[PDB]
C-alpha cells in the first residue's frame, strides 16, 4: 500500500512533460496593486489589504540575505535568516498550515493568498457561484386576495427605481422630457409626469420574486407587475406555500429580467400559473388550506 | 413531557393550558419547548449541507436523449398483501410505480392489457389490477443505457407537467431539491432512550 | 448479494424515513441520486 | 400610599418581601470598584447586622495585589496606599451633546522609600480620568450611552468528571483543576488501568513521578496511598526513582531542548505551580478548592499549595474506588461526587466592577514593567514618583475595553424596558469565555439549578439561543460572584416572617416548598401533603413537617420582561418567549395608554427604571411648565427639574417627558414628577387597547395578517415619532478646504430656496428626498477637459468654479421636518478632529402614522403585518353601532397554543364595561369578596399577576354579570360572544363572534425603513459587483440557492444575464444601460470580473492556469 | 523594543548587521571592554531599521526622530500638567510652530486592514463596504455620447 | 389584458415543447424590434409585424400573438 | 473548476497542478463560473440554434 | 475557450508573466501619496495610476498612447491596466 499510494504521485511526474523541480519556486510572482489596494479612506485614514504586509516581509527578509551574504558572515547568523525567509513565503502562501500564524495587528490573523481561495465566504462561494444584482429590489409581503394567480403589487417607488432606464426612454420619447439628463432629474424629484408614464411601462414586463431560504425551484417565481400604494409587495395567497411564506413579517426580494430572451422565460418557463403541481410528487401546491 | 437530555418526568403535567398550568409544570414544560427551538435550528443548517453536496454529485445528469435504445427494466410489486380470494393493491402504488413506462408488455389472459412504452396512470393501474396480475416491469432510471446523461423514456413522464419530460431538463437538480426541501419538516428522534 | 440489490435496499430504506412523517417523495428522484453512486468500479488485479 | 394609581389586584397570597432595587446588579458592583461611601456604609450595616461583606474595595484591591516593586538589589520600593476622586468635570447632559466621555480623575499616592539613601518621599499622581457610570447605571463614553452586561463564566476550581470508554466496558474518572491565570493541570485514572497525570497536556506522564518531584518519597507515599491498589500498581510499574531523578525527568519532558540543571529543574516547579505571580488562582479559585477538598480553613489568598494536589489525587482514587463519602484529610468529611460545569454552583457571572478590574489590572501590569526597566538605567536622587511611572498604558487599556469589545455595548432604548433589560442581561458570550462555535447543546439548555435565577423563558430566539438570559426578579449577587435568591425560613412546621438568601450550592443541601402551596390561618402548613423540590431537580413530594424553605413569591422563576405577560400559565412555553421578546420592541407613541388589563408589576418596572422622573424630596410643586418644574421643600430649597424634549435615543425614537402634576399638589419622596416615552401616570405603556373580533373576514387577515378600522389613522391612535440625525464635515485636503456656502456651482434658483444664509437649511423647513440640507463644496478637482466640454465652457459663459459639489443631502425613501441645527467651528472655542475646521449636525423629525406592512403584535406572541386598513363604515359593527378597531384570525389560535390572548380578551371587555356583584352570595365571587373586586365601574384597570392571576371560574363568572352600557342591554353574551352586524353587505352574520379589548403594541419593524430598490449603484472595488446593504444603495444578493432554482426550470438566458450584464462585467454594464434607453436590443454578455480576478489569483501561488482554445491559446 | 510593528526574530537579524559594524571598528588600544563599544552599534542598527521598515507608509528617518520626541514630551506634558495638553503649548515646548505640529500628527497614523470583520457578523469584512470611483458610470457615459 | 392572453395549451401545441417555444418567442421578437429601429434606412431582410398591434406594446407580446395564429414558421437547423 | 468549487479547495487545486488537468468545460456548475450558457434547457445546442422566418403567404399579405 | 488547462509553474513561466521587478518594500509616499520607484504599487511595473498619465508628469495627453516616456519609464495606457499586469520578486 505504501508502494501503492506512492506510485499515484510519481506516476503523474512522468506522463507529463513538466519536470518535479516545480515544487521549489525561484521567484515569488506578486498579485497585481488593484486586487490589493492602498484605498484612501473617508476622514484621512488608509485603507490597505493584508497581501502588503505579507509581501512587504518577504521583501524585507529577502533583502536583508543579500546584504548578509555579501560581506562574510557566520553560518548561524546567514541559517537564521534563510530559516526566516522560508517561513515568510510560507506565511504569504497558506497563513496557519505551520505553527502560530502571522497575527501582526494581534488581534486577528492575517488574511493570506490561499485564505481568498476557501471557505464560504471564499472567491468560490461568494464571488462567482452566487452575485450581487443590479436591478433588483427588496420589501416585507402583505396578503391581497382581490389579486389573480398571475399577479403580485408592486409598490410605487419600489418599481420607479427598478424601472428607471425604461421610465426614461419612454418620457423622452413621450416629449415631457426634453433630454437624458433633464429627464433623469424629472424622476429623482418624483413629478406628477412620471407615474402616469410609469404605468405605460410597466405592462406586460414580469417580475421574479424570491423567498430567501429558496430550498426547491418553487422559490423563484415571475408575476406580472400592478403598481399598488404603500410600500409592501401585495402578494396572492395562493402561492405562499410554494414559497414557504408566512404573513408575521417576511421580506422578498424583486428581480427584473431584462432581455427578449429572459422576460420570455419568466412568461412561458417560471409563471405562477404554470406551476400548480410539485415537482417532487405531482401533487397540488396551490390550494393551502 | 421530555426532560432534557431525552428523559422524561415521573410526575407528568396534570393540568390543561385553558386550565392553567402550575409553577413547576411550567418549568418542566421550558426544556422541552428550548430543546426545540434550538434543535430545529440546526436542523435547518444539516438539511441545508446535505441539499448542497447533492447537487454536486447530482449534477450531469440531463434528459438528452429521446428514446433509450435498451429493454433492462425494474420489477415492482402492483399489489401484494392479498388475502384469501382477493387481490390487495400496494399502500405505496402511488410514489413507486405510478408515472413509470413499461419495459415490456404485460400479459395474463395471453392478451395484451397494457402494452410497453406506455405511461401508467390511475386508469392504467386500474386495469392491471382488475385483471389480477401481481408485479410488472418497467422502465427505469438505473437501467438507461445512454453515453450522455439519462434518455427521457427511462426517466419517465416527470410530475409538475403529467407529461413527458422534455429534452434537456435538469433531472439531477430537480431530485436533489426534493429529498432536501422535507429535510427540515423530518425532525424526528427517540422519545426516549 | 448484487447491484440490483443495494439498488433496492438504498431506495426502500430512505423512503421509510420520508414515509414515516408523512411527505412523499417519487421514487425516481431517489432513483436518480442511487445511480451516480454506482458509477465507478474498483479495479483489480491491474495487470493487463 | 398616593405613589402610584390605583389597579385592583386578582392575587391572593399576601407577598412578604417587596421586588428589590431593580437597577442593583450594575449600581452595587461598581460601588464596589470605587469603594465609595454608599457601599461602605452597607460594609458596617453588614458587620452590624451580621452579613458578611468585603471590608476591602476594588480598586485598592488590585494596588494592594502589586507588591511594591523591588529591582534585583532589593534596594527599593513603590507603595501605591490610597487613592482617591474628584468630582466630573462635565455634566452628564453637557456630554451627551458635545461628545464628551462622562468621567472623574483619579489621583493615588506613591511612596518612594530607599533602604540606602534611608530617606522617604511620598508624593501624589493622577493616572487619568477614569469613566464613572451615572445614577441609571450606564457608562456616557463620547456621547454615546454604553451598557456593560455581565458575563458568565466557568469559575475556577477543581471539576472531576466520569465518563465510559466503550472499548473498555467499564467507567474512567478524571480530574482537571482549571486555574483563574496559570497553566492547567489533568489527572486521568484507568485509561488503560493506570492513573497518569498532563502537565499542561504536553504529553502522557504518571502520578508517581509527579508526587517524586514533590519532596514526599516513595515510604511515605506508599502508607498514604496503600489501600487504593491503582497508586500501588501504578508505583511498581513505575520504574524511575528518586527525588532528583524524578526533577529533572519531567524538566525533559516538559521542556526539551536544554541539559538538565539542578537548580533550574526545581525553580521551574516553584515557577510553575508554587509561584505565586504565574499562577495567580483568583480569590473565588482558592475559596472554591477549600470548599470541594473540605480542608478547613486554609490560607485566604494565594496560590495552590502541595496539600490541594495530593488531596486532588485523594479525591481521585477515593471517587473512582467506589466510596461515595469519605473524611476529607486534614479536614471535615465531606462528599465525593461528580460536579457538572452547567450548573450554577460552578457558573459565575462576573459583574461590571469585576470586567473593568481585570482590565485596570492589566494596564497596571504593563505599568509595573516599565518602572522596572526605567530603575536599572536610573541613578538614585533623581527619581521621584512624579516620572517614573509611565501612566499611558492605564488608560490605554480602559479606553480600549470600552470599545472593540463585546461586553460594552451600545444601549438600545427604544422604550424603557429595553433599557432595563440591557442591564440584566447575562451574556455567556466573549473575550474568555463561551464563544457561538464552541457552543454545544448542553449549555443552552435550561437547568435545575436555574430556578430563581435566571429566566427560562425569554432569550433571543436567534442563533444566540440559551446563551443569552435575564436575571430572575429577586436574583441577587454573591460576593464571589454567584446568584443567590430570597427564601423564607421554616421551622417545625411555621413558616415564619424571616428571609434568607440561598446560593446555588446551599439550595441544594435542603428541601424547598413553593409559595403556591396553601397555608393555615396559623402559621402551621394547611395540608400534610406539601410539593417540593429537591437534589438533582426532583420535584417528588415530601408530606409532613420536613421543609425547611420555602419560595417566597410564586413570579420568583420570570424575568422582568416575562412578568409583563399577564396570564402568562395559560401560554405555551415556545410563544411566551416571542412575546416578552416582542415588549422590547415597541415604540412609544404620541399619547401613551395605560394597559386595560395587565399584571402589577408593569408600574415598579417603570419607576426603577430612569426614564420616569421622580422626586428626590417631599415638597409642593411652585411652577409647572412644558420645559421645566419647579418645587419647593418644607426647608425652603427649590429644585428645578429640567425635562427633555424630543430628544433622539440611539434607535431614533423621541424622549418626550410630560408633566403629571398640576400646580398647587402636595409631592412625596419617590412620587413620578414628569411622565416618560411610553408611560403613563407612572405606569408601563407599552402600546394601546383597541376592540378586537375573532373571525376570519374575505382573507384579508389570512395567515397572521391583521385588519385595522381606519380610525387608528384618523384619530392618531397608533403613530410614532421618529427623529434622523446625520451630520457633515468641513475637512482641510492637500488642494484646499471646504466651505459650507450657499454658492453652489450649477444649481437652479428654486432647490436652494430653504437655504438660510450660510448655506445651512432653516428650521422648520420641510424636506424631501434629495433635497439640499447643508451645502458644501470641494475645493478642487484635476479636470482634463475633453473638447466638447471645451466648446460648452465658451458658449454657455461659464465658469468651470474649480469645484465640484459635494453638499449633504437627505437620504433616498426620507422625509421630515427639520427641527434643530448644531455647529461647531474649529476657529471658535470648540474642540474638533484635525483636519476638520467645521461640523454641522441635523435632526430631521418625521411623524409616522400606521400603514400596511407595520409589524403589529401583542402580548403573548401573536404578530402579524397590517394587511389592510379598512374605512369605518366597512368594518363589522356591532348592535349598537360601534365598529371594532381591529380583526384577528381564529386559524391562529389553536395551533400556536396560546389562549392566553383569549382569557385576555374576556377579561378586557370586563374591563371596558364594569360589573355588579352586590349581596349575591355566589362561590366564585367569595374568594374576590374579600380582594374587593365586586364592585367596578367603566374603564377601570384591573391587575393579574403572572402566577397567581384569575381563574377561569371567575371570568366565567364575571362575563355573566356586566353592567349594561346604554339603554339596558348587554352587547356581549355570557359565553363572551357578541353579535356582529356585517359593514359591507349589512346583513347580520350568522352566529357570534367573540370579541372584547386587547392591549396592542407597534414594534419596530416598520415598512418605511425595510423598502429598498436598486437600478444602478455603487459597484465595489477589488470584485466589480455591486456592494450589500440599504445605507449605500446596494442590490439583493443572488446567492448559491437561488441559481439552483433557475438551472431546474432550465432557463438559461436569465441565469447568464444574472451573472454577466447584471453585475460584474464593466464592459457589459455599460452597453446595456445605454442599449435600453435607445430601444437598441440588448448586447451579448461577455465574462465576469471576478473569473478574471480568479485567474491572477490563481497565477499567484504558481499555478499557470492557462485558458485555451481547440487551436492553441484562447481569445477573451 | 519588541511589539512596535517589527516581528521580535526580525529585530534579533537587523541587530545582528549592527554587531558586526561593531568588530570591524573595534580595538585594544582604547582601554574598554567590547561590550560597552558594541552595544551603541547594536542599538543604533535596531532603531534605524525600526525607523526604515515598521511602517506600511514609509517615513524618512528624520521626520520618524520628529515625532517620538515629541510624543515623549506630551507624555511628559499630561503627567505634569495633569489636563491633556493643547497643541500650541506643546508647539512652544518643540519649539516648532503649531501648524508643523499639526502637520506631524497628521502623518503619525497607521492604515487599518481591509480585510477585517466589522464585529457586528463575523462574515462581513470591512473591504465589502467601500465603493470605488474608478468605476464609469453608465448615465453619465451614455449622457455624454448623446 | 394579461400575460396569459394567448393560452399556454395552444402555443405549446404549436412548438412540441417547452424550451422551443421560449427561444421561438424570444428570436421573432428581436427581429421585430430591430425593425422598429431602422429610423429610416429600411433595410430588406427585417420584417415588421404581422398582427395589428396597440398604440403601446411590448414587442414579445406581438410575436406570441403571431405564434397563435400559426402564420410563423420555425425551423431548427 | 467544479470540483475546486466543492468542499476541497487546497487538495484538488494541489493534485490537478501534479496531474496537470485540462479541464473540459461541459457541465452546468463550471459553466456557472464563466459566464457562459449551462447545457441545460434553452442553453442546449438544438434549443438555441433555431432560425424563425415568416410564411410566404405572410409575406403575401403585407 | 475550449479547456481551462492548469499545472505546475515553473521560475521560467514566472519571469515570463513578469512586467518587471519588485525590489523595495515601499508603497507609497507618506507626503505626496504616489507609488514609488522599484517597490510595490510602482508605475513603472504595474501600470500608471490615472489614465494616460505618466509619473513625472511628461506626455499627460490622451494623444502620444502605447509609447514609454523616457523619464520614468512608464508606460502611457489606460489605468485599468494595473489590475492586469504583474510583477516578480527574485529569491
Ligand atoms: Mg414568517
Ligand atoms: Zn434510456
Ligand atoms: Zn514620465
Amino acid at each position: 500500500t505504501r508502494a501503492l499510494k506512492r506510485l499515484k504521485v510519481v506516476s503523474a511526474f512522468l506522463q507529463t512533460s513538466n519536470s518535479p523541480k516545480g515544487m521549489v519556486l525561484d521567484c515569488v510572482p506578486v498579485i497585481p496593486p488593484d486586487l490589493r489596494p492602498m484605498v484612501q479612506l473617508d476622514g484621512g485614514r488608509f485603507a490597505t489589504s493584508d497581501l502588503n504586509d505579507l509581501y512587504r516581509r518577504v521583501i524585507n527578509r529577502n533583502n536583508r540575505l543579500k546584504r548578509l551574504l555579501d560581506l562574510g558572515a557566520p553560518e548561524i547568523i546567514v541559517n537564521n535568516e534563510k530559516r526566516m525567509l522560508q517561513e515568510a513565503v510560507d506565511a504569504l502562501f497558506d497563513n496557519g498550515r505551520r505553527g502560530r500564524p502571522v497575527t501582526g495587528p494581534g488581534n486577528r490573523p492575517l488574511k493570506s493568498l490561499s485564505d481568498m481561495l476557501k471557505g464560504k465566504q471564499g472567491r468560490f462561494r461568494q464571488n462567482l457561484l452566487g452575485k450581487r444584482v443590479d436591478y433588483s429590489a427588496r420589501s416585507v409581503i402583505v396578503v391581497g386576495p382581490q389579486l389573480k394567480l398571475h399577479q403580485c403589487g408592486l409598490p410605487k417607488a419600489m418599481a420607479l427605481e427598478l424601472f428607471k432606464p425604461f421610465v426614461m426612454k419612454r418620457l423622452v420619447d413621450l416629449n415631457h422630457a426634453q433630454n437624458i439628463k433633464s429627464a433623469k432629474r424629472m424622476v429623482e424629484r418624483g413629478r406628477t409626469v412620471v407615474y402616469d408614464v410609469l404605468e405605460e411601462v410597466i405592462a406586460e414586463h414580469p417580475v421574479l420574486l424570491n423567498r430567501a431560504p429558496t430550498l426547491h425551484r418553487l422559490g423563484i417565481q415571475a408575476f406580472e407587475p400592478q403598481l399598488v400604494e404603500g410600500k409592501a409587495i401585495q402578494i396572492h395567497p395562493l402561492v405562499c406555500t410554494a414559497f414557504n411564506a408566512d404573513f408575521d413579517g417576511d421580506q422578498m426580494a424583486v428581480h427584473l429580467p431584462l432581455s427578449a430572451e429572459a422576460q420570455a422565460e419568466a412568461r412561458i418557463l417560471m409563471l405562477s400559473s404554470n406551476n400548480i403541481l410539485k415537482p417532487a410528487d405531482g401533487r397540488p401546491v396551490t390550494m393551502p388550506t | 413531557v421530555s426532560n432534557a437530555k431525552n428523559e422524561t418526568i415521573p410526575r407528568p403535567i396534570k393540568a390543561s393550558f385553558r386550565e392553567g398550568l402550575s409553577v413547576l409544570e411550567y418549568f418542566i414544560s421550558t426544556h422541552g419547548a428550548r430543546k426545540g427551538l434550538a434543535d430545529t435550528a440546526l436542523r435547518t443548517a444539516d438539511s441545508g449541507y446535505l441539499t448542497r453536496r447533492l447537487v454536486d454529485v447530482s449534477q450531469d445528469v440531463i434528459i438528452r436523449e429521446e428514446d433509450c435504445g435498451t429493454e433492462r427494466g425494474l420489477k415492482l410489486p402492483i399489489a401484494t398483501r392479498d388475502a384469501d380470494g382477493t387481490l390487495r393493491k400496494a399502500e405505496d402504488v402511488e410514489t413507486s410505480v405510478y408515472a413509470r413506462m413499461l419495459a415490456e408488455d404485460v400479459v395474463i389472459d395471453g392478451k395484451v392489457i397494457a402494452p410497453a412504452n406506455v405511461d401508467l396512470g390511475d386508469v392504467l393501474i386500474d386495469a392491471l389490477v382488475a385483471h389480477g396480475v401481481e408485479e410488472v416491469k418497467t422502465r427505469s432510471i438505473l437501467t438507461c443505457e445512454s453515453q450522455v446523461g439519462t434518455c427521457a423514456m427511462c426517466y419517465g413522464r416527470s410530475l409538475a407537467t403529467g407529461k413527458l419530460v422534455d429534452i434537456g431538463e435538469a433531472v439531477g437538480i430537480i431530485a436533489a431539491q426534493s429529498i432536501g426541501e422535507p429535510g427540515t419538516q423530518l425532525t424526528m428522534r427517540t422519545f426516549h432512550t | 448479494l448484487g447491484q440490483r440489490a443495494v439498488q433496492v435496499h438504498l431506495v426502500g430504506e430512505v423512503q421509510k424515513v420520508y414515509n414515516s412523517q408523512g411527505v412523499s417523495i417519487h421514487d425516481k428522484h431517489i432513483e436518480i441520486i442511487i445511480r451516480q453512486m454506482l458509477r465507478r468500479v474498483t479495479i483489480i488485479e491491474s495487470g493487463d | 400610599a398616593s405613589t402610584a394609581p390605583l389597579r385592583i389586584s386578582f392575587a391572593k397570597i399576601k407577598e412578604p418581601l417587596e421586588v428589590p432595587n431593580l437597577l442593583a446588579l450594575q449600581t452595587e458592583s461598581f460601588d464596589w470598584l470605587l469603594g465609595n461611601d454608599a457601599w461602605k456604609a452597607r460594609v458596617e450595616s453588614a458587620l452590624e447586622s451580621g452579613q458578611d461583606v468585603p471590608t476591602k474595595s476594588g480598586l485598592e484591591e488590585i494596588f494592594e495585589e502589586i507588591s511594591p516593586i523591588e529591582d534585583f538589589s532589593g534596594s527599593m520600593s513603590l507603595t501605591f496606599r490610597d487613592h482617591r476622586f474628584e468630582p466630573p468635570k462635565n455634566s452628564i447632559d453637557e456630554c451627551k451633546d458635545r461628545d464628551f466621555t462622562y468621567a472623574a480623575p483619579l489621583f493615588v499616592t506613591a511612596e518612594f522609600t530607599n533602604n540606602e539613601t534611608g530617606e522617604i518621599k511620598s508624593q501624589t499622581v493622577f493616572m487619568g480620568d477614569f469613566p464613572l457610570m451615572t445614577n441609571k447605571g450606564t457608562f456616557v463614553i463620547n456621547g454615546t450611552e454604553r451598557v456593560v452586561v455581565s458575563q458568565l463564566v466557568r469559575s475556577p476550581g477543581v471539576y472531576f468528571d466520569s465518563s465510559i470508554d466503550k472499548t473498555s466496558d467499564k467507567d474512567i474518572f478524571s480530574a482537571k483543576i482549571i486555574p483563574s491565570r496559570g497553566a492547567w493541570l489533568e489527572m486521568e485514572i484507568d485509561k488503560r488501568d493506570m492513573v497518569g497525570v498532563r502537565i499542561d497536556r504536553k504529553r502522557k506522564q504518571s502520578v508517581t513521578v509527579l508526587l517524586k518531584a514533590l519532596g514526599w518519597t516513595t515510604e511515605q507515599i506508599l502508607e498514604e496511598f496503600g489501600e487504593y491498589e491503582s497508586m500501588r500498581a501504578t508505583l511498581e510499574k513505575d520504574h524511575t526513582q528518586g527525588q532528583d531523578d524524578a526533577l529533572l525527568d519531567i524538566y525533559r519532558k516538559l521542556r526539551p531542548g536544554e541539559p538538565p540543571t539542578r537548580e533550574a529543574a526545581q525553580t521551574l516547579l516553584e515557577n510553575l505551580y508554587f509561584n505565586p505571580k504565574r499562577y495567580d488562582l483568583a480569590k473565588v479559585g482558592r475559596y472554591k478548592v477549600n470548599k470541594k477538598l473540605g480542608a478547613d480553613e486554609p490560607l485566604d489568598a494565594g496560590v495552590l499549595t502541595t496539600d490541594d494536589v495530593i488531596a486532588t489525587i485523594k479525591y481521585l482514587v477515593k471517587l473512582h474506588a467506589g466510596e461515595t463519602e469519605t473524611v476529607g484529610e486534614s479536614g471535615r468529611e465531606i462528599v465525593v461526587e461528580t460536579d457538572d460545569i452547567d450548573h450554577f454552583g460552578n457558573r459565575r457571572i462576573r459583574n461590571v466592577g469585576e470586567l473593568i478590574q481585570n482590565q485596570v489590572r492589566t494596564g497596571l501590569a504593563r505599568m509595573e514593567r516599565v518602572v522596572r526597566e526605567r530603575m536599572t538605567t536610573q541613578d538614585v536622587e533623581a527619581i521621584t514618583p512624579q516620572t517614573l511611572i509611565n501612566i499611558r498604558p492605564v488608560v490605554a487599556s480602559i479606553k480600549e475595553f470600552f470599545g472593540t469589545s463585546q461586553l460594552s455595548q451600545f444601549m438600545d432604548q427604544n422604550n424603557p424596558l429595553s433599557g432595563l433589560t440591557h442591564k440584566r442581561r447575562l451574556n455567556a458570550l466573549g473575550p474568555g469565555g463561551l464563544s457561538r462555535e464552541r457552543a454545544g447543546f448542553e449549555v443552552r439548555d435550561v437547568h435545575p439549578s436555574h430556578y430563581g435565577r435566571m429566566c427560562p423563558i425569554e432569550t433571543p430566539e436567534g442563533p444566540n439561543i440559551g446563551l443569552i438570559g435575564s436575571l430572575a426578579s429577586y436574583g441577587r449577587i454573591n460576593p464571589f460572584g454567584f446568584i443567590e435568591t430570597p427564601y423564607r425560613k421554616v421551622v417545625e412546621g411555621q413558616v415564619t416572617d424571616d428571609v434568607d438568601y440561598l446560593t446555588a450550592d446551599e439550595e441544594d443541601r435542603f428541601v424547598i416548598a413553593q409559595a403556591n402551596a396553601a397555608l393555615g390561618d396559623d402559621m402551621r402548613f394547611a395540608e400534610a401533603r406539601v410539593l417540593v423540590r429537591r437534589r438533582g431537580g426532583e420535584v417528588d413530594y415530601v408530606p409532613g413537617d420536613d421543609v425547611d424553605y420555602m419560595d417566597v413569591s410564586p413570579r420568583q422563576m420570570v424575568s422582568v420582561a416575562t412578568a409583563m405577560i399577564p396570564f402568562l400559565e395559560h401560554d405555551d412555553a415556545n410563544r411566551a418567549l416571542m412575546g416578552a421578546n416582542m415588549m422590547r420592541q415597541a415604540v412609544p407613541l404620541i399619547k401613551s395608554e395605560s394597559p386595560l388589563v395587565g399584571t402589577g408589576m408593569e408600574y415598579r418596572s417603570a419607576a426603577d427604571a430612569g426614564d420616569v422622573v421622580k422626586a428626590e424630596k417631599a415638597g409642593v410643586v411652585q411652577e409647572v411648565s412644558a420645559d421645566y418644574i419647579t418645587t419647593t421643600n418644607d426647608d425652603g430649597t427649590y429644585i428645578t427639574y429640567r425635562l427633555a424634549k424630543f430628544s433622539r435615543s440611539n434607535q431614533g425614537t423621541s424622549v418626550n417627558q410630560k408633566v403629571i402634576v398640576a400646580e398647587g399638589d402636595r409631592i412625596i419622596e419617590g412620587q413620578v414628577l414628569a411622565d416618560g416615552p411610553a408611560t403613563e401616570n407612572g405606569e408601563m405603556a407599552l402600546g394601546k387597547n383597541l376592540l378586537v373580533a375573532f373571525m376570519p373576514w374575505e382573507g384579508h387577515n389570512y395567515e397572521d395578517a391583521i385588519i385595522l378600522s381606519q380610525r387608528l389613522v384618523q384619530d392618531d391612535v397608533l403613530s410614532s415619532i421618529h427623529i434622523e440625525e446625520h451630520e457633515v464635515d468641513a475637512r482641510d485636503t492637500k488642494l484646499g478646504p471646504e466651505e459650507i456656502t450657499r454658492d453652489i456651482p450649477n444649481v437652479s434658483e428654486e432647490v436652494l430656496a430653504d437655504l438660510d444664509e450660510r448655506g445651512i437649511i432653516r428650521i422648520g423647513a420641510e424636506v424631501v428626498a434629495g433635497d439640499i440640507l447643508v451645502g458644501k463644496v470641494t475645493p478642487k478637482g484635476e479636470t482634463e477637459l475633453t473638447p466638447e466640454e471645451r466648446l460648452l465652457r465658451a458658449i454657455f459663459g461659464e465658469k468651470a468654479r474649480e469645484v465640484r459639489d459635494t453638499s449633504l443631502k437627505v437620504p433616498h425613501g426620507e422625509i421630515g421636518k427639520v427641527i434643530g441645527v448644531r455647529v461647531f467651528d474649529r476657529e471658535e472655542g470648540d474642540e474638533l478632529p484635525p483636519g476638520v475646521n467645521q461640523l454641522v449636525r441635523v435632526y430631521v423629525a418625521q411623524k409616522r402614522k400606521i400603514t400596511d406592512g407595520d409589524k403589529l403584535a401583542g402580548r403573548h406572541g401573536n404578530k402579524g403585518v397590517i394587511s389592510k386598513i379598512n374605512p369605518i363604515e366597512d368594518m363589522p359593527f356591532l348592535e349598537d353601532g360601534t365598529p371594532v378597531d381591529i380583526i384577528l384570525n381564529p386559524l391562529a389560535v389553536p395551533s400556536r397554543m396560546n389562549p392566553g390572548q383569549v382569557l385576555e380578551i374576556h377579561l378586557g371587555w370586563l374591563a371596558s364595561r364594569g360589573w355588579d356583584v352586590s349581596g349575591l352570595a355566589e362561590e366564585w365571587a367569595q374568594r374576590l369578596q374579600v380582594i374587593g373586586a365586586d364592585k367596578v365601574e367603566p374603564g377601570t384597570n384591573v391587575a393579574t399577576p403572572v402566577f397567581d392571576g384569575a381563574r377561569e371560574d371567575e371570568l366565567a363568572g364575571l362575563l355573566q354579570h356586566t353592567i349594561p352600557n346604554r339603554d339596558g342591554e348587554r352587547m356581549v353574551l355570557p359565553s363572551g360572544k357578541a353579535r356582529l352586524f356585517d359593514g359591507r353587505s349589512g346583513e347580520p352574520f350568522p352566529e357570534p363572534i367573540s370579541v372584547g379589548y386587547m392591549y396592542i403594541l407597534k414594534l419596530h419593524h416598520l415598512v418605511d425603513d425595510k423598502l429598498h430598490a436598486r437600478s444602478t449603484g455603487p459597484y465595489s472595488m477589488i470584485t466589480q459587483q455591486p456592494l450589500g446593504g440599504k445605507a449605500q444603495f446596494g442590490g439583493q444578493r443572488f446567492g448559491e440557492m437561488e441559481v439552483w432554482a433557475l438551472e431546474a426550470y432550465g432557463a438559461a438566458y436569465a441565469l447568464q444575464e444574472l451573472l454577466t450584464i447584471k453585475s460584474d462585467d464593466v464592459t457589459g454594464r455599460v452597453k446595456v444601460y445605454e442599449a435600453i434607453v435607445k430601444g437598441e436590443n440588448i448586447p451579448e454578455p461577455g465574462i465576469p470580473e471576478s473569473f478574471k480576478v480568479l485567474i491572477k489569483e490563481m497565477q499567484s501561488l504558481c499555478l499557470n492556469v492557462e485558458v485555451l482554445s481547440s487551436d492553441g491559446m484562447s481569445i477573451e | 523594543y519588541t511589539g512596535r510593528g517589527m516581528l521580535f526574530l526580525d529585530l534579533i537579524q537587523e541587530g545582528n548587521l549592527g554587531l558586526i559594524r561593531a568588530v570591524e571598528k573595534f580595538d585594544y588600544t582604547k582601554g574598554y571592554k567590547f561590550s560597552t563599544y558594541a552595544t551603541w552599534w547594536i542599538r543604533q542598527a535596531i532603531t534605524r531599521a525600526m525607523a526604515d521598515q515598521a511602517r506600511t507608509i514609509r517615513i524618512p528617518v528624520h521626520m520618524v526622530e520628529v515625532i517620538n520626541k515629541l510624543a515623549r514630551v506630551q507624555r511628559q506634558m499630561l503627567q505634569d500638567l495633569g489636563r491633556e495638553p493643547t497643541p500650541e503649548e506643546l508647539a512652544k515646548e518643540l519649539d516648532m510652530t503649531p501648524e508643523k505640529v499639526i502637520e506631524v500628527q497628521k502623518y503619525g497614523r497607521e492604515p487599518i486592514s481591509l480585510h477585517t470583520p466589522l464585529g457586528e457578523d463575523g462574515d462581513s469584512e470591512f473591504g465589502d463596504l467601500i465603493e470605488d470611483s474608478e468605476a464609469v458610470v453608465p448615465a453619465d457615459a451614455v449622457s455624454f455620447t448623446l | 389584458e394579461g400575460i396569459i392572453n394567448p393560452p399556454i395549451d395552444e402555443l405549446l401545441e404549436a412548438t412540441d415543447s417547452k424550451y422551443s417555444l421560449v427561444i421561438y418567442a424570444a428570436k421573432r421578437a428581436r427581429q421585430i424590434n430591430a425593425y422598429y429601429s431602422q429610423l429610416g434606412e429600411g433595410l430588406l431582410e427585417y420584417v415588421g409585424p404581422l398582427v395589428d398591434t396597440h398604440v403601446h406594446e411590448k414587442p414579445l407580446s406581438i410575436a406570441l400573438r403571431e405564434i397563435n395564429a400559426g402564420l410563423l414558421t420555425s425551423e431548427a437547423i | 473548476l467544479s470540483a475546486a468549487s466543492f468542499q476541497e479547495t487546497t487538495r484538488v487545486l494541489t493534485d490537478a497542478a501534479i496531474n496537470a488537468k485540462s479541464d473540459s468545460l461541459i457541465g452546468l456548475k463550471e459553466n456557472v463560473i464563466i459566464g457562459k450558457l449551462i447545457p441545460a434547457g434553452t442553453g442546449l445546442s438544438r434549443y438555441r440554434n433555431i432560425r424563425v422566418e415568416p410564411t410566404e403567404e405572410a409575406k403575401a399579405a403585407m | 475557450f475550449d479547456e481551462l488547462r492548469i499545472g505546475l509553474a515553473t521560475a521560467d513561466d514566472i519571469r515570463q508573466w513578469s512586467h518587471g521587478e519588485v525590489k523595495k518594500p515601499e508603497t507609497i509616499n507618506y507626503r505626496t501619496l504616489k507609488p514609488e520607484k522599484d517597490g510595490l504599487f510602482c508605475e513603472k511595473i504595474f501600470g500608471p495610476t490615472r489614465d494616460w498619465e505618466c509619473y513625472c508628469g511628461k506626455y499627460k495627453r490622451v494623444r502620444f498612447k502605447g509609447i514609454i516616456c523616457e523619464r520614468c519609464g512608464v508606460e502611457v495606457t489606460r489605468a485599468k491596466v494595473r489590475r492586469e499586469r504583474m510583477g516578480h520578486i527574485e529569491l
